[PDB]
């Protein structure tokens, strides 16, 4: 059916993270924190994505 | 004291304290240090006493993990 | 004596800036934009500073 409301918001968010970051095309990278931020694996065996200082620290380690 | 090998582990321990933002030190540290990397000559983990005592080391690793996960708070200011 | 509320709070949402950017360390800018945040002028003329999505477009003018 759709890309969903959920995901308007969730890739319009990484647009944001584009212009915060100087880069001219969405990068999966932000698609990935702006994901997360709306995500949460709240199981008591957690899941959920470890927060925003490993997930940033890692991205920007990337290659 | 302690020599390097064991210092490494204490090291460690005292740092998965503040990995995970604990203010205090728990067993449960040490023993995230005694299994930090697949690094075979690692008594503590690999070429160990648990796999020749006939235990698996990886589901001991989860029980750590399932027991770190426990830990009450990973506040910042408070660490350490 | 102490930073208080005021710029704890600062220095912590700088960091959360950090998470945006990718950046290993905080940066002066986003002290500031975090102090933009939550800082005003109290004048019988009060001022505010431009929100940070404009601003962080000025930011990234500077190296």
């Amino acid at each position: 059916i759709t890309p969903s409301y959920a995901l308007g918001k969730v890739l319009q968010d990484a647009a944001k993270i584009q212009k915060q970051q100087k880069d001219s095309f969405i990068a999966q990278d932000h698609i990935l924190f702006a994901l997360f931020n709306d995500s949460s694996i709240q199981q008591i065996f957690k899941e959920a994505q470890v927060d925003i200082e490993a997930i940033k620290q890692q991205a920007l380690e990337l290659r | 004291q302690f020599t390097e090998r064991a210092l490494t582990i204490l090291t460690l321990a005292q740092k998965l304290a503040s990995d995970h933002q604990h203010p205090q030190l728990q067993p449960i540290h040490i023993l995230a240090a005694f299994i930090e990397t697949p690094e075979d000559g690692s008594v503590p983990y690999l070429q160990n006493l648990i796999e020749k005592g006939r235990y698996d080391y990886d589901l001991f690793k989860k029980v750590v993990n399932r027991n770190l996960v426990r830990i009450p708070q990973q506040q910042p200011a408070p660490a350490e």
